[PDB]
RNA sequence: GAGCUAGCCCUGGCCAGGGUGAAGCUGGGGUGAGACCCAGUGGAGGCCCGAACCGGUGGGGGAUGCAAACCCCUCGGAUGA
RNA sequence: GAAUGCCGGCAUGAGUAACGAUAAAGAGGGUGAGAAUCCCUCUCGCCGUAAGCCCAAGGGUUCCUACGCAAUGGUCGUCAGCGUAGGGUUAGGCGGGACCUAAGGUGAAGCCGAAAGGCGUAGCCGAAGGGCAGCCGGUUAAUAUUCCGGCCCUUCCCGCAGGUGCGAUGGGGGGACGCUCUAGGCUAGGGGGACCGGAGCCAUGGACGAGCCCGGCCAGAAGCGCAGGGUGGGAGGUAGGCAAAUCCGCCUCCCAACAAGCUCUGCGUGGUGGGGAAGCCCGGGUGACAACCCCCCGAAGCCAGGGAGCCAAGAAAAGCCUCUAAGCACAACCUGCGGGAACCCGUACCGCAAACCGACACAGGUGGGCGGGUGCAAGAGCACUCAGGCGCGCGGGAGAACCCUCGCCAAGGAACUCUGCAAGUUGGCCCCGUAACUUCGGGAGAAGGGGUGCUCCCUGGGGUGAUGAGCCCCGGGGAGCCGCAGUGAACAGGCUCUGGCGACUGUUUACCAAAAACACAGCUCUCUGCGAACUCGUAAGAGGAGGUAUAGGGAGCGACGCUUGCCCGGUGCCGGAAGGUCAAGGGGAGGGGUGCAAGCCCCGAACCGAAGCCCCGGUGAACGGCGGCCGUAACUAUAACGGUCCUAAGGUAGCGAAAUUCCUUGUCGGGUAAGUUCCGACCUGCACGAAAAGCGUAACGACCGGAGCGCUGUCUCGGCGAGGGACCCGGUGAAAUUGAACUGGCCGUGAAGAUGCGGCCUACCCGUGGCAGGACGAAAAGACCCCGUGGAGCUUUACUGCAGCC
RNA sequence: CGAUGUCGGCUCGUCGCAUCCUGGGGCUGAAGAAGGUCCCAAGGGUUGGGCUGUUCGCCCAUUAAAGCGGCACGCGAGCUG
RNA sequence: UGGGAGAGGGUGGUGGAAUUCCCGGAGUAGCGGUGAAAUGCGCAGAUACCGGGAGGAACGCCGAUGGCGAAGGCAGCCACCUGGUCCACCCGUGACGCUGAGGCGCGAAAGCGUGGGGAGCAAACCGGAUUAGAUACCCGGGUAGUCCACGCCCUAAACG
RNA sequence: CCGAGGGUAGGGCCCGUGACUGGGGCGAAGUCGUAACAAGGUAGCUGUACCGGAAGGUGCGGCUGGAU
């Protein structure tokens, strides 16, 4: 049947992306903790 | 004069619809329609403020003029009655010798060919405003303004009607279609007659297909609901309300007044709807 | 976190084929004029049968599965909420 | 040494289950160390509204070629979507951007919030919608509307010629729209040809034939033709389209009009460029100077912004046209022609799947287009089959039980069972015919029956032609032929009578409930006068609604018919300028501390002082409620009638052993040989009852009862047969579980059900196929039940706060 | 209670005997036939239907008879549900 | 042809008296009601009085032993549309007539459907009396309805 | 071919019968009240509507077949 995984890169950057991330007080404070921990990834990685 | 159907489906058998009959012209004015923004029943912050709304017929908004004092003096010859998806009422196209066009409601025994006009001085016939004082007491009157200069607001629906019952001052006492007695004041504008397409009221919606072809999604008993959902709700089998009758939100829906004690407006209201 | 799911908004798309035959219209009959009756035309409908499509009724299978909800046979809707 | 401990390693189950659709295989030839599994040929089977082909998501080199086989592949491997290496993706016209806006998002101005931030008209962003210029063929191992060939086209710059009051983010037009139905003419696609081209074939009894088999087109500027779309022309007036206007709007006048005219699209033709089968021979050559024509069918596509009808009344902005403003008028724009200029990103491959979502090369999920032929009334249904693609990545044998999916069965025919569960039966089309009841639609495919193939003969109307032949479509009448059987295969209702509940189509517990539940049109009560009520938010702002009482919110009830009684004492709501109670504050009789003092400071009575409660009244489709005792009638029984207690008032009409009835299988009647169910009645209703509506009701229902007819392996009662497993051999090889085990019966005993203790009995050692009685078998630290001063959801006249409102 | 699956049916039995039948007896208010009651006896047998989930029970038609109990109210790693 | 009388009918306008309710003023101890009473209303200011407003229904005097209609039935006033009827002239037609099974139309009140409207009245209903009782008669309340539109119902001591 | 009739299926009319139920006629020796006939103690009757143990009452409109 019909999975939850319907992957769509438009969705994807839109919603995870950097621009999103640091458009908001929350998502500023992810990119510190992922940049923090040392993530070789701050966001997700989607093609274009 | 409403029309029935023969029952050749179930639904069929108790459907009416308007007879259209006063219509003359299928088809909006172009420069006076503008897309009207579904809302769902949703406000600014995405969030439902007004239960079961949505999924109805797409329509255009026709400008409607509610002010006429726009143009005294300046007479228009009435070009055709069109429906109105937006109002009960049907709606009037006026050419003015202006050249200007635009709409009104259509009141009741308005006829396409025949002429109206706005202000002080014009005759007391249908389709024609003027200031509320210098109408003649006793006459019935629609698309009242409420107050000087800021657009008609009572007795807008189809069938509808106020009627002048005397004066006072700067001011002239009305009776609205609720029955309500008030004082509005002398300069608002209103226009002679009722409103049109008096037999709205009789429609039979026919079938659950036709509220919901107009916006209208199904509502639901608080008392089908549990607990965390309405004060009716829970309860094993069928139970009675159980408490006074409660809206979702918990305020009591029988009998209690809501509007507000310490209103300005109170000064204006001679007495309290009938019925 | 609404790429699952629920609702709404905007913008697109899909629904083989067959059946029933509302209003209206024309003709005739009728009448003082009508109502109305008959034929033909007409093509209405949360209309009928049935694929796609959407479902998931009953039974059987499966049960460390082909599958963390599947398979077969049956069965519901299929111009409409 | 134990924590169902943690991490790791390794055992056991066990050579066991399984190796992932039952569409299917066989042989020959090659390659190689090695071959059921790789390549090649022949034969066989499977898909063919796909299991074929194109596109969009998503995936990201998986594409092509060489060389490989450790691991990955459920076996094998020489093969591969795997390892290594090299190659491969070419655009002014295809898609997106350098264009436009939609929801939404963002947001100059502005507004709001302790901070972070929330909003917000314009503007901007935002597409699978608008807009915009490329078709056919050839070429590579691998790209092609991209390269090449032919024929076309768009925009920008510059120039020339002609023309014009040129000029815009401003005005206007236009872009610009629904659903159902549908005309005319075409095209795509298809069928046929005695005609045209073609390598060849004559079998096995016949056929040298109007024989078989194969093919008989594609693109194309201008011009022309056919068919459609769009559009009235001129003058005068002008106060509206936030400036101006010659434009548009409005008024009037004049020729014109279902015409033509002009304009645009489709289709055809069209210079020219292409393609071109079978068979044959080793992808290619040949066929071939290939032919390239006639007839029929014919779209859901095209002309298109076509037409009609209907109500639920069907985006925007730019391109484009027109108007004028500053400006500028040696400029600028328009038209034609010429030369130059024309950027960025994508393009491989998979794409109903072994490359996407599902941990797997997973029987599941995934949007758009094309989807041939014949037959069956039609069709995208069904069977077979084209092109094209496959035989599903373990095999070989055997022919037990048992399982699964399937076929048939004598006599009986529901006797099965909770239940005809399941499976039979019925089954399409044409004709005849068809009941109660009914809201007159229906019920209705009611029920029931007859017909159905093939051949010859006669004949009726239509479409295309021409009015005829030819073709194609719809029929009618007569006479015959064969079989068990003619919708001969496949796809395709069993029916009826009678109750309950719900009016109806719909909706739901994704993954144990599809219902009688929810919804529903309709009915009633109630709130709301608009800066509405109400909802969300601290606010601003939003919804409501660009609505205005024939409207919007809330609540109950639930089509329709006939109806909906009595109680307002309690609670709720509504109304009530009197009274009673009432907080802060006002007031300040009087009293107190201190000071030598003026003074400073504290307490404090009457009296005034809201809402709320108290008090008076109203109100039931507001919360709710709607009795008991004794007596009494020419026999008995009963009680119309009377008395009496109590209550706010004592259940009306209708219905009743019911989705309600305890006693209970109440009693009676019906049906049956037999009826705890069913239906019809009665009424001592444990414990119906009138919008948590009452009693009915045609039609409807994968709802839940009862009965009958038909028909059956459901059963008496079982038998045989088929294939896939089970079994044997080769290959690969799990699992939960497991204190260790050298693990028998009885009668006893034992923490009360013993392989393990006692006594007796029985018993050589070890496996294989089978069955499930035990190992208080496995699984899950019992959901029941209790306990814990454990938790959480929910309620209220529990307590105490808060929001909100007054 | 770190689980001993609960009613009824189906299937498959096996045992007890306080015996329903069949065999053997004594007593009888046993004439015969038929029965009553007690003793012995567990070898075999002990039907098909309607109703209801039912065990049970009632009823229909038969019968030599239509027995009653135990086996975790025998039996869900055997089925049903 | 020429005239007459009439609540004949239909539509639309419109005038005054009275009842009820609401606002303002003034006023206070009751009012109302009956056979007599009581319920009810009234110091939360009633009744009686004056001023203003709303709204519905019915039209006093004329009015009659009257008029008109086929019957049911029809009554303020005005206008329009329209029926029947009588009279005088004796002009025209030339038996064109009478009746009427079926048919069709009209048909008081109550009643029904849909939607309005609602003052007064008033079934049902509630209360007070009366009474042996009083599901009545009398009194205080009160919902349908009575009124308008449209469509039904088709009855009567529809009687002379 | 037609055909007595037989069989299958569905309709129409008629008669008999049925748990139970509706009112009616008669009986008369009962119980309740007294609706009508007098102004019958609320004049009567009336079509209709709603109600009540019962005769009946009330409403709306009608008739006199109404006493004073
Ligand atoms: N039926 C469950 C057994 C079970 C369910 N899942 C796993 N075991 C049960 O109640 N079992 C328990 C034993 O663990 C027990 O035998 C029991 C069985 C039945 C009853 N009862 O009253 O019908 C009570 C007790
Ligand atoms: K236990
Ligand atoms: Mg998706
Ligand atoms: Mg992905
Ligand atoms: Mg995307
Ligand atoms: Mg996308
Ligand atoms: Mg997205
Ligand atoms: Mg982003
Ligand atoms: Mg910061
Ligand atoms: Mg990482
Ligand atoms: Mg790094
Ligand atoms: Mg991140
Ligand atoms: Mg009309
Ligand atoms: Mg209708
Ligand atoms: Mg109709
Ligand atoms: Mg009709
Ligand atoms: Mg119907
Ligand atoms: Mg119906
Ligand atoms: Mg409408
Ligand atoms: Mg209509
Ligand atoms: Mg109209
Ligand atoms: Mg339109
Ligand atoms: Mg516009
Ligand atoms: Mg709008
Ligand atoms: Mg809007
Ligand atoms: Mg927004
Ligand atoms: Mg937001
Ligand atoms: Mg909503
Ligand atoms: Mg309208
Ligand atoms: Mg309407
Ligand atoms: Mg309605
Ligand atoms: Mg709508
Ligand atoms: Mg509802
Ligand atoms: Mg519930
Ligand atoms: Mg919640
Ligand atoms: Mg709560
Ligand atoms: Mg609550
Ligand atoms: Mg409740
Ligand atoms: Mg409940
Ligand atoms: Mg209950
Ligand atoms: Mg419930
Ligand atoms: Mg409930
Ligand atoms: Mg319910
Ligand atoms: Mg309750
Ligand atoms: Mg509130
Ligand atoms: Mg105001
Ligand atoms: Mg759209
Ligand atoms: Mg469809
Ligand atoms: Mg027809
Ligand atoms: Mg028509
Ligand atoms: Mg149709
Ligand atoms: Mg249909
Ligand atoms: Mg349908
Ligand atoms: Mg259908
Ligand atoms: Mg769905
Ligand atoms: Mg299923
Ligand atoms: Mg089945
Ligand atoms: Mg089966
Ligand atoms: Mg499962
Ligand atoms: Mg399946
Ligand atoms: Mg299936
Ligand atoms: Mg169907
Ligand atoms: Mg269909
Ligand atoms: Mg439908
Ligand atoms: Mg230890
Ligand atoms: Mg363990
Ligand atoms: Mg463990
Ligand atoms: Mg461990
Ligand atoms: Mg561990
Ligand atoms: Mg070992
Ligand atoms: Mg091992
Ligand atoms: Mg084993
Ligand atoms: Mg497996
Ligand atoms: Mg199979
Ligand atoms: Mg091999
Ligand atoms: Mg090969
Ligand atoms: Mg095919
Ligand atoms: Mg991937
Ligand atoms: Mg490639
Ligand atoms: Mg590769
Ligand atoms: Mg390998
Ligand atoms: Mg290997
Ligand atoms: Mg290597
Ligand atoms: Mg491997
Ligand atoms: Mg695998
Ligand atoms: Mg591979
Ligand atoms: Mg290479
Ligand atoms: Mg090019
Ligand atoms: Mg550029
Ligand atoms: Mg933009
Ligand atoms: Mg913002
Ligand atoms: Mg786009
Ligand atoms: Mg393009
Ligand atoms: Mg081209
Ligand atoms: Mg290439
Ligand atoms: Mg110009
Ligand atoms: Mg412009
Ligand atoms: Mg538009
Ligand atoms: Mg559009
Ligand atoms: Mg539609
Ligand atoms: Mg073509
Ligand atoms: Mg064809
Ligand atoms: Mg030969
Ligand atoms: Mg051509
Ligand atoms: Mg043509
Ligand atoms: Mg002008
Ligand atoms: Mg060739
Ligand atoms: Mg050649
Ligand atoms: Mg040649
Ligand atoms: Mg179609
Ligand atoms: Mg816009
Ligand atoms: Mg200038
Ligand atoms: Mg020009
Ligand atoms: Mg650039
Ligand atoms: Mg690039
Ligand atoms: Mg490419
Ligand atoms: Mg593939
Ligand atoms: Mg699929
Ligand atoms: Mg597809
Ligand atoms: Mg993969
Ligand atoms: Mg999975
Ligand atoms: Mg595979
Ligand atoms: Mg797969
Ligand atoms: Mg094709
Ligand atoms: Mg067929
Ligand atoms: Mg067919
Ligand atoms: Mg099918
Ligand atoms: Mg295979
Ligand atoms: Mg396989
Ligand atoms: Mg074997
Ligand atoms: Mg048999
Ligand atoms: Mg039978
Ligand atoms: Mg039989
Ligand atoms: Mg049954
Ligand atoms: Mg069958
Ligand atoms: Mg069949
Ligand atoms: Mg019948
Ligand atoms: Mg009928
Ligand atoms: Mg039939
Ligand atoms: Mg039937
Ligand atoms: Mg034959
Ligand atoms: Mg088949
Ligand atoms: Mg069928
Ligand atoms: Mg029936
Ligand atoms: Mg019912
Ligand atoms: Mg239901
Ligand atoms: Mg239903
Ligand atoms: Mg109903
Ligand atoms: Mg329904
Ligand atoms: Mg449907
Ligand atoms: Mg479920
Ligand atoms: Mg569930
Ligand atoms: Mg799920
Ligand atoms: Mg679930
Ligand atoms: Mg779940
Ligand atoms: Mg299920
Ligand atoms: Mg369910
Ligand atoms: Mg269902
Ligand atoms: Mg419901
Ligand atoms: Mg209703
Ligand atoms: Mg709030
Ligand atoms: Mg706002
Ligand atoms: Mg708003
Ligand atoms: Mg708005
Ligand atoms: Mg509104
Ligand atoms: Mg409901
Ligand atoms: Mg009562
Ligand atoms: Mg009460
Ligand atoms: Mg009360
Ligand atoms: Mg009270
Ligand atoms: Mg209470
Ligand atoms: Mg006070
Ligand atoms: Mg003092
Ligand atoms: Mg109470
Ligand atoms: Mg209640
Ligand atoms: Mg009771
Ligand atoms: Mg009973
Ligand atoms: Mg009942
Ligand atoms: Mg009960
Ligand atoms: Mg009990
Ligand atoms: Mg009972
Ligand atoms: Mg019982
Ligand atoms: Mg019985
Ligand atoms: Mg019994
Ligand atoms: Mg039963
Ligand atoms: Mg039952
Ligand atoms: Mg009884
Ligand atoms: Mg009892
Ligand atoms: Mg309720
Ligand atoms: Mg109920
Ligand atoms: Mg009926
Ligand atoms: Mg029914
Ligand atoms: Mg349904
Ligand atoms: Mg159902
Ligand atoms: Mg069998
Ligand atoms: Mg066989
Ligand atoms: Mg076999
Ligand atoms: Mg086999
Ligand atoms: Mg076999
Ligand atoms: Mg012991
Ligand atoms: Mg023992
Ligand atoms: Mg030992
Ligand atoms: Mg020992
Ligand atoms: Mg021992
Ligand atoms: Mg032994
Ligand atoms: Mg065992
Ligand atoms: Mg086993
Ligand atoms: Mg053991
Ligand atoms: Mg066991
Ligand atoms: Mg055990
Ligand atoms: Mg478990
Ligand atoms: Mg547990
Ligand atoms: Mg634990
Ligand atoms: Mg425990
Ligand atoms: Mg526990
Ligand atoms: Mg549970
Ligand atoms: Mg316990
Ligand atoms: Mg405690
Ligand atoms: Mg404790
Ligand atoms: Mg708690
Ligand atoms: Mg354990
Ligand atoms: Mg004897
Ligand atoms: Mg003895
Ligand atoms: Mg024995
Ligand atoms: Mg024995
Ligand atoms: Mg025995
Ligand atoms: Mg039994
Ligand atoms: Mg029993
Ligand atoms: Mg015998
Ligand atoms: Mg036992
Ligand atoms: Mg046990
Ligand atoms: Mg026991
Ligand atoms: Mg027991
Ligand atoms: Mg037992
Ligand atoms: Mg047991
Ligand atoms: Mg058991
Ligand atoms: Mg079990
Ligand atoms: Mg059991
Ligand atoms: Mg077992
Ligand atoms: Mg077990
Ligand atoms: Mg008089
Ligand atoms: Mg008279
Ligand atoms: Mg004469
Ligand atoms: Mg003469
Ligand atoms: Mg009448
Ligand atoms: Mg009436
Ligand atoms: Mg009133
Ligand atoms: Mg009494
Ligand atoms: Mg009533
Ligand atoms: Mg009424
Ligand atoms: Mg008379
Ligand atoms: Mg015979
Ligand atoms: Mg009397
Ligand atoms: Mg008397
Ligand atoms: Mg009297
Ligand atoms: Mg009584
Ligand atoms: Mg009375
Ligand atoms: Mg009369």
């Amino acid at each position: 049947m019909k999975r939850t995984w319907q992957p769509n890169r438009r969705k994807r950057a839109k919603t995870h992306g950097f621009r999103a991330r640091m458009r908001t007080p929350g998502g500023r404070k992810v990119l510190k903790r992922r940049r923090q921990k040392g993530r070789w990834r701050l966001t997700p990685a989607v093609r274009k | 004069a409403v029309k029935k159907f023969k029952p050749y489906t179930p639904s069929r058998r108790f459907m009416t619809v308007a007879d259209f009959s006063e219509i003359t012209k299928t088809e909006p004015e172009k420069s006076l329609v503008k897309p009207l923004k579904k809302t769902g029943g949703r406000n600014n912050q995405g969030r439902i403020t007004v239960r079961f709304r949505g999924g109805g017929h797409k329509r255009l908004y026709r400008i409607i003029d509610f002010k006429r004092w726009d143009k005294v003096g300046i007479p228009a010859k009435v070009a055709a009655i069109e429906y109105d998806p937006n109002r009960s009422a049907r709606i009037a196209l006026l050419h003015y010798v202006d050249g200007e066009k635009r709409y009104i409601i259509a009141p009741d025994g308005l006829q396409v060919g025949q002429q109206v006009v706005a202000g002080p001085d014009a005759p007391i016939q249908v389709g024609n405003a003027l200031p509320l004082r210098f109408i003649p007491v006793g006459t019935v009157v629609h698309a009242v303004e409420l107050e000087p200069k800021k657009g008609a607001k009572l007795a807008r629906a189809a069938g509808t009607s106020a009627q002048i019952q005397g004066r006072e001052g700067d001011y002239v006492i009305l009776r609205l279609p609720s029955g309500e007695l008030r004082k509005v004041h002398g300069e608002c504008y209103a226009t002679v007659g009722a409103v049109g397409n008096a037999d709205h009221k009789n429609i039979v919606l026919g079938k659950a297909g036709r509220s919901r072809w107009l916006g209208r999604r199904p509502h639901v008993r608080g008392a089908a609901m549990n607990p965390v959902d309405h004060p009716h709700g829970g309860g094993e089998g069928r139970a009675p309300r159980g408490r006074p009758p409660a809206s979702p939100w918990g305020w009591q829906t029988k009998g209690l007044k809501t509007r507000k004690r310490r209103k300005p407006s109170s000064r204006f209201i001679i007495a309290r709807r009938k019925k």
